[PDB]
């Protein structure tokens, strides 16, 4: 069935291969036909999606029964379906693009929780392995903005999740499925047809963008994923390869870099749903960095940390800032801050603590008392100030540690100047 | 975040802001700027490189001063590019080289060879030699600017201090080339006021701009103005004025970088350096320089962070400018800042305030009196409020929107080239029009045919570039509705033309310099074509070879020869072309023979290189230092065609040639017919439409040379010709015609002449191998079966008519197309749906429904079960999709709801749609279908497309069509417009305000039926459609109406079926007019 996919996709080729931009002589005068589109767009997504599904399934296998469904037409199939998923040069549908990465990770999570991982990675090819990081890096290398998820904008940055395909899929309900009225109509229900009943293209389509700040929260469990990913890759290759070689230093040091700078600058006091999910990227991306620093620094090389010397030490200073303490020490104020940004948390407790769960009522005078320093904490993790501690020793062990000269000891001291010390 | 908020010059200042006080050399403010500035960056969607590039020429400028000790900020600067250090350095050592040589004597040259040289020490001599070789000129610029030296042997000293392969004392003085002058003239290092330094420094670019080869190796010290005399400034002005050309030519390939590695800050100094010399140049100069300067700051315009200058820069352009001139270069004022107005900040607000102000402030003359269209361009978009600025012109304005013939210079004006000028033409048509529809008073005297077919031959040109255009430019036809031919025309050789005579030849070259000056010459690209324009017209004055030794206008005055010469001298080119009358400037000796007779390149490439080598042989040939035709041997993708008629009629020579003349026109025969034995050999568009045109050119020196050989013929039976021998060349005329008349591969040439458009010469090539045959012969009936297709697209039905009853007898299904037209139309129509009743064949069934439709038989057509059946129509639209394309239509102009809804959702269910037409028809009945729905603006959306596919896909040009032809388009787009602007109404008022001027509508169309038909038959559909209830008075008046045009046309069954609705809704006129018809037929008693 699994080859039986990959094969369907490679039948339904030119789905994932429309070109990034259209000809000044491309007009969009046309029928404003939908009805072959959402079949194409429904084999694609439900294909995808059910590669997923077999993966997972395979995955429910036991750990001893995984060379009868693996051989190298597999890798080879999927190779091609993923060059096709997460195109470059064409219009990318960000569904096959969950999907696809999904995959990835239950074939990294196996090979993880495998015995013999051996004869998996000798039927693997490094190929693979770097034709796929390439791809990863580029989709981790795009931004989340929620004025232009919907709208139709510049490629391979947003990935935006295009109107005119925007229903749920076989696993998780990934839109508002506006189209699922539409999956009704594609039939005339009174009637033997094969032809498609009418949609006309453009009637789809202002009451609320809650819609794109569910649809950044997609997409931030997606970017959680590509370093949920990467971190499972290093833990199988804690040895050095072709792929263990730096680049995760790069790319996720300037992932890591920008979301804390333009989180300070853009999104805390923007009080959407989004903003604890898109400070856990970086708060996980710094142990994805960390263990990368500490466990891995053999094939580390001289330049490519040069290459990335202001962002790592700027990301590291930027918790290393953090060890002042000169915002919360009490309880008072620091709640007013969360009623400034982290109202939307309150509200979420509130129906938690209201509907959802059975330890929340009738509260003994302990257990509030971990809630009144739990969103503490989490309302600081939020306003940038007062991580972690462990966080800061993690990024402390970095900057201070003499596994490489990061800073000199005469250069060091200008930074800690700028925090006081 | 501070510099996020900043624009082109407080940008570029805080961009400076930023990295200087990153160079600051804080560890800490080092590791947060290069964070910050990569942020920036990407959140800019740019490289660090090209971000920082508009700043990296005034960056490491200074660098290059303490490049001896800044080492390791210029290694943190090039770590932060990412580059190597050589792939900026041999880019931008442009801006470091000025401050490396010049500066103190421990140069930094040494470690600009040791980064330039890295791997090797092999040479660091021819190191040096070879990039001072590429750019020794800018140390010319420095050394004689930015610190004042003169003397040569100084020159020599900073020449030989560092270069000792700079030998024989100075090498090849090439500063006198306008190359050097042009990269001498860029220290305009103003400011937004005045320094003394500035004016200190622009006194002393003053000096070093007159410093040429006067005292060039004859030093003075031109450090002080004093030695500028009274006397050396006219050579100095001759000098200048060969200097300009040269030097915004290459301004112009500066700003037209193919390299693309560079910036735009070569292109502000540009902006400067030409801002400079308009302060600093006569009258002469400053308008010996009028045409391409436009077109480099139109270059300027378009850039993204060179605005504030070139707005400026047209500032000045307009101060130190008189109104005389410069009407030809301020189109693009008006037109950028009308398209364009909708991003511009407060600063840019004011600056174009200050622009209009000036222009209505000093130069009336040329804004309210010369270009009229500037002013109603500029009042009518009065959300600029212009008038609230000033208000004193308000008069004025109200007496130029009754003073102007205002159609012509639409017609003029909208012959532009670039988009921006064009829209704003078109977009004035649109509000002029919908005005004149409102005042009811638009005058369609025996012209508005000018500028509609100016919208339509631009919409034949924009078929591959901006569909918007084409959108809007249907829309605008749309408006313009109908135009019928039956009391109007539609405007579109010059005069009889030889060799011989001299004032003949005169007024020839002045036609050609008319032709190809104007348009094409105030619009070219490559600086060697414009400096081969200034070439040509000198040689066109040196042909009528005054005004170079004593002659001036009025100076002189001394023969009233060149007084003639100049009045019959076009005034357009009075004005663009007399500051070039005193034109010196030379060619070179031309080059090698390249063969001939090569009909591969003829047959692959054509006009790109075999037409071009055609050209230059017959020419090389034909004059050699006798004509103008010898010089134009530097043209060689417009540059031909009409040039290739003019070129070969070299043949009047000889009598006993001696000469190779009739060899190359047997040769070029021969190669025309190895062009003929081509057919089209299973190729894509690189056969069937680039060979095609060549076809077209060659076939239109084809019947160039039939028009100036029968020209040429009456030209010397003007006066008298009975003279006839003329001395043998005669004989030669005749031997012309005995070659071509002998050059008819008549089957061939008339089988070309049907395939391109060439209606009525084919006809007439095909009339002549009527003549010369066999009467009754086998190669008759194909050359009766595609002239009567060609007479299908002649659209002379009666032409047809008679082709289809002269000697056309094959299959009574074939003789039986003739009552068809032959006024007796439905007993060929129940011929034809009798015949093709079985719906198999496609010929019967697509004619079927075609003759079925040419006279209206609609309700028949749409309940036609055809495709209706127990399903809808036939999925999958096969190759006679045409009965879908002739069905929609019909099912638009008699509409409902349901079977519209159906039979369009039926026919959505097509995988592809690639017929025009169907798409055409679909989008005007989803349109309809929407409005049935009640959503006007999605009714627009599909009314929209509807004019984008009209605007891209159907519209051909001028020339070729007495508009018959074209009112299968100018119909429907009527219609449609008409259904848009009361699809597009909201209550009563404006309901009966839209069928009044709709009443206009139908006073305009003349008595037309086919197109009064349809459009009020649409008109009817639609208000039907609405079930509103004055949408059915206004149903019941036009069920009334087209009842009466049919009655005035005399086909009353179509008068009955739709004057029955206005019946059983109790009109007792519509009872009395049935009764007429019912007199008219046969019913008297009744």
């Amino acid at each position: 069935c699994f080859l039986f996919i990959c094969d369907l996709i490679r039948i339904y080729h030119h789905v994932l291969k429309v070109p990034i931009h259209e000809s000044n002589m491309n007009l969009h005068v046309e029928p404003q036909i939908f009805q072959y589109e959402l079949i194409d767009y429904l084999i694609i997504s439900y294909s995808f999606d059910l590669l997923e599904g077999i993966l997972r399934v395979l995955q429910s296998h036991p750990k001893q029964t995984y060379m009868e469904f693996f051989d190298e037409n597999i890798l080879k199939s999927f190779e091609f379906v993923y060059k096709l998923a997460l195109t470059i040069s064409y219009k990318p549908m960000v569904n096959v693009i969950f999907s696809a990465v999904e995959v990835v990770n239950i074939i990294t999570s196996i090979i993880l929780n495998m015995d013999n991982s051996s004869d998996l990675k000798s039927l693997i090819s490094g190929s693979w392995w770097r034709d796929c990081i390439t791809r990863l890096y580029a989709l981790l290398e795009k931004e989340i903005k929620s004025g232009d998820v919907y709208n139709e904008n510049v490629d391979t940055t947003t990935l935006h999740m295009s109107k005119y395909h925007d229903f749920f899929g076989l696993i998780r309900n990934i839109g508002d499925n506006e189209l699922g009225g539409l999956i009704s109509k594609l039939i005339y229900t009174d009637r033997l047809q094969s032809v498609p009943r009418v949609i006309s293209k453009e009637d789809i389509g202002f009451t609320a963008p809650i819609i794109g700040y569910k649809m950044e929260k997609w997409l931030l469990k997606l970017k959680d994923e590509v370093l949920n990913i990467f971190e499972n890759l290093l833990m199988i290759y804690g040895d050095d390869a072709t792929i263990v070689n730096g680049e995760m230093l790069i790319h996720s040091s300037k992932f890591l870099s920008r979301e804390q700078a333009l989180m300070i600058e853009r999104y805390v006091g923007q009080d959407s749903p989004n903003l604890d999910l898109r400070c856990h990227l970086i708060e996980h991306t710094l142990t994805i960095i960390y263990r990368l620093w500490k466990d891995h620094f053999k094939q580390l090389r001289e330049e490519q940390i040069k290459q990335v010397e202001s962002q790592l030490i700027m990301s590291l200073w930027r918790f290393l800032v953090c060890q002042t303490e000169t915002v919360t020490a009490n309880e008072r104020e620091m709640r007013d801050h969360r009623h400034l940004v982290d109202s939307l948390h309150d509200l979420t407790i509130k129906d938690q603590a209201s509907y959802y769960e059975d330890a929340f009522e009738d509260l003994p005078e302990y257990i509030e008392e971990e809630l009144k320093m739990q969103l503490n904490k989490r309302t600081g993790r939020i306003m940038q100030v007062k991580y972690d501690e462990k966080f800061q020793e993690m990024a402390r062990t970095i900057l201070e540690s003499k596994s490489f000269d990061l800073t000199t000891l005469e250069e060091a001291d200008s930074l800690y100047i700028s925090m006081g010390l | 975040q501070l510099t996020l908020t900043t624009s082109n010059d407080v940008f570029d200042t805080l961009l400076l802001k930023l990295i200087d006080i990153f160079n600051s050399d804080d560890y800490s403010l080092r590791i947060m700027m290069t964070l910050q500035i990569k942020n920036m960056a990407k959140i800019l969607k740019k490289t660090p490189y090209q971000l920082l590039s508009p700043i990296l020429p005034v960056l490491l400028r200074q660098l290059g001063k303490n490049l001896v000790e800044r080492k390791v900020g210029f290694q943190n600067l090039i770590e932060l590019l990412g580059y190597s250090s050589k792939t900026i350095l041999d880019i931008f050592q442009r801006y470091i080289i000025p401050y490396a040589i010049i500066q103190y004597k421990s140069d930094v040259l040494s470690e600009i060879a040791k980064i330039m040289c890295d791997g090797d020490t092999s040479l660091i001599n021819q190191m040096k030699v070879n990039l001072l070789k590429k750019n020794s000129r800018q140390i010319f610029a420095v050394a004689l600017v930015k610190h004042g030296l003169f003397s040569l042997d100084i020159l020599e000293t900073l020449f030989l201090n560092r270069a000792p392969t700079f030998d024989k004392g100075y090498i090849t003085a090439y500063l006198p080339d306008y190359k050097t002058l042009a990269e001498i003239t860029k220290l305009y290092k103003n400011s937004v006021t005045k320094d003394a330094s500035d004016s200190e420094n622009a006194n002393m670019i003053l000096c070093s701009l007159r410093f040429l080869i006067t005292n060039f190796e004859k030093d003075s010290k031109y450090k002080n103005i004093n030695n500028w005399t009274d006397d050396q400034e006219q050579a100095f002005q001759k000098k200048l004025q060969d200097n300009i050309l040269g030097i915004f030519q290459v301004f112009s390939s500066d700003i037209h970088d193919v390299e693309g590695r560079t910036t735009y800050y070569e292109k502000l100094r540009v902006i400067n350096g030409i801002s400079f010399l308009i302060i600093y140049a006569p009258k002469k100069s400053i308008i010996s320089a009028l045409a391409q300067i436009s077109i480099c700051l139109q270059t300027g315009l378009g850039l993204k962070e060179v605005r504030y200058e070139a707005f400026r820069c047209w500032h000045l352009l307009v101060r130190h400018l008189n109104d005389e001139e410069l009407s030809t270069v301020i189109d693009s004022l008006i037109a950028f800042i009308l398209q364009k107005w909708s991003e511009f900040n407060g600063k840019l607000r004011n600056i174009v305030y200050s622009i209009l102000d000036t222009l209505i402030k000093e130069k009336s003359d040329l804004i309210l009196k010369l270009k009229p269209y500037t002013t109603l361009a500029l009042v009518g978009k009065p959300e600029l409020g212009i008038l609230a600025r000033d208000g004193q012109f308000a008069r004025m304005v109200n007496k130029i929107r009754s003073t102007t013939d205002l159609i012509p210079i639409f017609a003029n004006n909208l012959k532009s080239s670039n988009k921006y000028v064009i829209n704003q033409n078109l977009d004035d048509i649109e509000v002029y029009l919908r005005r004149k529809q409102t005042e009811r008073s638009i005058d369609f005297t025996p012209d508005i045919t000018l500028v509609l077919g100016a919208l339509l031959d631009t919409s034949h040109k924009f078929r591959n570039l901006d569909k918007d255009l084409c959108e809007k430019c249907a829309k605008c036809i749309s408006m313009i509705g109908v135009l019928d031919v039956t009391k109007h025309e539609f405007k579109r050789e010059n005069e009889v033309y030889d060799l011989n005579d001299s004032v003949q030849t005169i007024k020839f070259l002045i036609w050609v310099i008319n032709d190809i000056l104007v348009p094409a010459f105030w619009q070219s690209e490559n600086p060697s074509k414009q400096l081969f324009v200034a070439l040509v017209i000198q040689e066109s004055l040196k042909y009528c070879g005054l005004s170079s030794e004593s002659w001036d206008m009025n100076h002189k005055e001394l023969y009233p020869n060149e007084a003639k010469l100049w009045e019959k001298f076009n005034s357009v080119s009075k004005t663009t072309i007399y500051p070039l009358l005193s034109s010196l400037y030379l060619a070179q000796s031309w080059k090698e023979y390249v063969p001939l007779k090569y009909p591969s390149n003829n047959f692959k490439e054509g006009y790109k290189i075999w037409v071009k080598r055609f050209t230059l042989d017959l020419l090389k040939t034909g004059t050699t230092e006798n004509h103008p035709l010898h010089v134009f041997s530097s043209l060689i993708g417009s540059l031909s065609n009409f040039l290739l008629p003019y070129i070969s009629l070299d043949i009047i020579i000889k009598a006993e040639k001696g000469t190779p003349y009739a060899d190359i026109l047997n040769g070029i025969i021969i190669e025309f017919d190895s062009i003929f034995t081509c057919n089209l050999e299973g190729m894509n568009n690189l056969q069937v439409d680039s060979l095609r045109m060549c076809y077209e050119s060659i076939f239109r020196v084809f019947e160039y040379c039939k028009k100036w050989a029968t020209e040429f013929k009456q030209n010397y039976s003007k006066l008298h010709g009975t003279f006839i021998i003329k001395d043998t060349k005669t004989t030669n005329m005749l031997l012309r015609i005995d070659e071509f008349l002998r050059t008819t591969p008549s089957d061939l040439l008339a089988q070309r002449s049907l395939e391109t458009d060439s209606f009525e010469r084919s006809a007439l090539y095909l009339e002549q191998c009527y003549r010369q045959n066999p009467h009754d012969k086998n190669q008759n009936g194909q050359l009766l079966k595609n002239l009567q297709i060609t007479y299908e697209e002649i659209g002379d039905i009666d032409s047809l008519d008679g082709v289809l009853r002269t000697f056309a007898t094959g299959n009574l299904v074939s003789k039986i197309e003739e009552l068809q037209y032959s006024e007796n139309w439905k007993l060929a129509q129940d011929c034809f749906n009798v015949l093709g009743k079985f719906s198999d064949d496609p010929k019967t069934t697509t004619r079927m429904l075609k003759s079925m439709y040419d006279h209206q038989l609609y309700s028949q057509i749409i309940s036609n079960s055809s495709f209706h059946s127990s399903d809808g129509k036939i999925s999958l639209s096969p190759d006679v999709k045409e009965w879908y394309s002739i069905g929609l239509e019909a099912a638009n102009l008699e509409g409902n709801v349901q079977t519209l809804k159906n039979w369009v959702e039926q026919i959505e269910s097509l995988r592809n749609i690639d017929d025009r037409e169907v798409l055409l028809q679909y989008n005007i009945a989803k349109a309809l279908i929407a409005i049935s729905n009640e959503d006007p603006l999605r009714t627009q959306k599909y009314i929209h497309n509807s004019f984008r596919l009209i605007g891209t896909n159907f519209i051909t040009s001028s020339k070729e069509t007495t508009l018959l032809k074209k009112q299968n388009l100018l119909m429907k787009l009527h219609s449609l417009y008409d259904l848009s602007f009361l699809s597009s109404a909201k209550d009563k008022f404006e309901y009966k305000s839209n069928t009044t001027i709709l009443d206009y509508r139908m006073e305009r169309i003349g008595a037309d039926f086919v197109p009064n038909h349809y459009i009020l038959s649409m008109r009817k559909s639609f208000d039907q459609l609405k079930m509103n209830e004055q949408a059915d008075a206004d149903l019941g008046k036009t069920f009334f109406t087209l009842a009466q045009l049919a009655r005035n046309n005399a086909r009353l069954d179509i008068a009955s079926e739709s004057l029955m609705h206005c019946l059983e809704r109790r009109l007792p006129q519509a009872e009395l007019e049935f009764a007429e018809i019912l007199w008219k037929q046969g019913e008297n008693d009744r």
